[PDB]
């Protein structure tokens, strides 16, 4: 039932951890990679599929200046969530500018 | 540099292009490929929809096979809201009123008994012998006429060509419709074709006049450069590069090949979305982008319950 | 057999476009014209009208 | 590599017919040869399987495990039974029942003509 | 109702019990298809 496992890279280690995320694919785990990665306290991250066969993606995250990486990763999915608002927020309010277009040419 | 929100808030804009029915059209500057990939890759496969999944046959005596029109009455679009419903739990193979819709194509084929003299066409000898989809009838279950009016669940298209009949031939079957993405198959999936292409720039590095803006006018698509005379002389400028279909044709050409530098602007993808028709497209895309948002709260609902603190 | 609903490459559904195809030939347009009137831009569903043989009207002879 | 969107909508569905000519006579001989096909009244196994006749029903799946036909010992009245023994899933397609040369024959012959789907899995080649 | 079987030519539903020789009983003609009745089999739309 679970969705999400930390793994420890040498159990003292909290600065590298590989969050295995379930029932996921490239199109999460690549636009994670592209926020996690405008961090400047991350020093690495990367993602990759396991197996196709699977459906899980590995996604490695490893900091600088002594971070826990749930932290890059907390702001990672909510600097995800503020983009995906403002690009609904943007999308909404040009469609509705170009239905009121549509109606008021020459009809 | 970092991920200052007030930069992406100032330089992203949206411009929509045509949007018709079940088609659309967009720019998006400023996205970069990690996120435009992912509304693309949401669209074709985690945005749900409603399709039949199973099909309860009695006779059918017609040409076309048992296995295959189950398969065939698959792919037709269903005119259901998704939102409305909700995903089955396995095993019920009845669903409730909330898990499935029904439907009955029952028709009988027949000889057209008047108005059958000295003629072979089949439309004066045969009664039903094209199976539509506009046979296909509503069958309302628990109280589902009441949360749809008449006429809102139907298929889609109403033109698509089920099956063939000759007289004495039957189908008479029953089907259930139900909720799914569009990658578990790909029948449920909204769209057409989702995808994208950055903008193309070309810039003449020198100025081309006479034939030689002709012989560049050519290489291009029809619409992207322009031949305008200024006193006895042809010369090129180009309009709309939009229009390019990004062929490197000019890099065919020896002398004009070092004219013209071809490349793309970065992070200012076109969008196309062109919907099957069960929902409107600027709905898909909306539902496309309210999808990543709900896989950021699960795992975010994950954390917190990871750690309490 | 015959037209298949959806075209195989990209999901257009194509399966309501053949007799208004056929309805198009035999008021002499041409083929290259007979697909872009329909709304097949893509060569992956202009390739499935084209090349379709209906292969169920020779089928249906056989009738009982 | 195949699109597996693509393999989802139709491409390159197949089919495969197996066809078996069921003779009571070249096959089931023990006494008198009077074997017609038939279902005693009373047999479980046959209970919405198999028709009325000791056929399958036209349509109905078939699979591994499943009743084939029954024949009936005209002469004694003991009904017997023979199971699908294939491995792959198949639909009865049509029956077709066979008589002799003369047009005199004991409804003893018969010939299942069974739809198999076989559609493009890992290991096909194109 | 008893089983029907169709002849291949003349397509008359002849019903055949167990005993009697086969055969169309109006064109005497030897191969005899079968009828396809209602009952329900289900097939899945994937
Ligand atoms: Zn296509
Ligand atoms: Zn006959």
């Amino acid at each position: 039932k679970t969705a999400l496992e930390m793994v420890q890279a040498a159990g003292t280690d909290r600065h590298c951890v590989t969050f295995v995320l379930h029932e996921e694919d490239h199109t999460l785990g690549n636009s994670l990679r592209y926020m996690i990665m405008k961090n400047p306290e991350v020093e690495f991250c990367g993602y990759t599929t396991t197996h196709p066969s699977e459906s899980k993606i590995n996604l490695r995250i490893q900091t600088r200046g002594t971070l826990p990486a749930v932290e890059p990763f907390q702001r990672g999915l909510n600097e995800l969530m503020n983009v995906c608002q403002h690009v609904l927020d943007k999308f909404e309010a040009s469609i509705k500018d170009y239905k009121d277009q549509k109606a008021s040419r020459n009809e | 540099d970092a991920w200052d929100q007030d930069r992406f808030e100032k330089n992203f804009r949206v411009d929509v292009v045509h949007m018709d029915e079940n088609s659309l059209e967009f720019d998006m500057v400023g996205i970069d490929a990690a996120i435009a990939n992912a509304f693309r890759r949401i669209l074709l496969a985690e945005v749900p929809t409603m399709a039949v999944e199973k099909v309860l046959v009695y006779n059918n005596t017609s040409i076309v096979q048992d296995e295959i029109l189950a398969h065939r009455l698959g792919l037709i679009p269903i005119h259901a809201d998704p939102r409305l419903f909700e995903y089955r739990n396995q095993g019920d193979e009845e669903g409730t009123e909330i898990d499935t819709l029904q439907f009955r194509l029952q028709v009988r084929c027949t000889r057209n008994p008047h108005a059958a003299k000295d003629s072979s066409d089949p439309n004066e000898l045969y009664v039903n012998h094209k199976v539509y989809t506009r046979h296909m009838t509503w069958i309302p279950l628990g109280n589902q006429a009441d949360l749809f009016p008449e006429g809102t669940i139907r298929p889609v298209h109403d033109d698509i060509l089920i099956a063939q009949l000759r007289p004495g031939q039957e189908i008479d079957l029953l089907m259930h419709c139900v909720k799914g993405i569009g990658k578990d198959h790909a029948k449920f999936s909204p769209v057409a074709t989702a995808s994208y292409r950055l903008l193309p720039d070309i810039t003449l590095l020198e100025p081309v006049e006479g034939e030689a803006a002709e012989e560049l006018s050519r290489c291009f698509s029809p619409g992207v450069i322009e031949v305008q005379e200024v006193q006895g002389k042809k010369v090129a400028r180009v309009a709309n590069p939009r229009l390019d279909t990004f062929s490197r044709e000019i890099f065919r050409n020896e002398k004009l090949k070092k004219v013209v530098r071809l490349a793309r602007v970065r992070d200012h993808y076109i969008f196309s979305v062109e919907s099957t028709g069960v929902l409107p497209p600027d709905v898909l895309v909306s539902e496309a982008i309210k999808v990543l948002m709900g896989k950021c709260r699960r795992f975010l609902d994950e954390l917190d319950a990871v750690q309490m603190d | 057999m015959i037209i298949p609903v959806r075209c195989f490459t990209c999901g257009k559904i194509v399966g309501n476009k053949w007799e208004a195809y056929l309805g198009l030939l035999q008021a002499e347009y041409t083929e290259g014209d007979a697909l872009d009137a329909l709304g097949l831009k893509r060569y992956c569903c202009r390739r499935m009208l084209l090349a379709h043989v209906d292969l169920i009207e020779k089928l249906l002879n056989y009738a009982p | 590599i195949v699109n597996k969107a693509s393999w989802e909508r139709g491409f390159a569905h197949g089919s495969v017919y197996k066809s078996e000519f069921i003779d009571l006579s070249e096959k089931i001989k023990q006494g008198d040869s009077s074997l017609v096909f038939g279902i005693k009244p009373g047999d479980p196994r046959v209970l919405q399987k198999l028709d009325d006749d000791g056929l399958p029903f036209i349509g109905a799946k078939l699979q591994y495990g499943d009743p084939y036909y029954s024949y009936l010992n005209l002469n004694t009245g003991e009904s017997f039974v023979m199971y699908y023994k294939s491995k792959e899933n198949c639909v009865v397609d049509n029956i077709k029942v066979c008589s002799n040369d003369t047009g005199s024959g004991k409804f003893k012959c018969v010939c299942i003509t069974m739809r198999v789907p076989r559609n493009p899995t890992i290991g096909d080649k194109f | 109702q008893p089983m029907i079987y169709i002849c291949g030519e003349c397509h008359t539903e002849n019903e055949i019990k167990s005993r009697d020789p086969i055969r169309c009983r109006e064109c005497g003609y030897r191969i005899m298809y079968k009828k396809r009745t209602k009952r329900l089999v289900v097939f899945d739309a994937r």
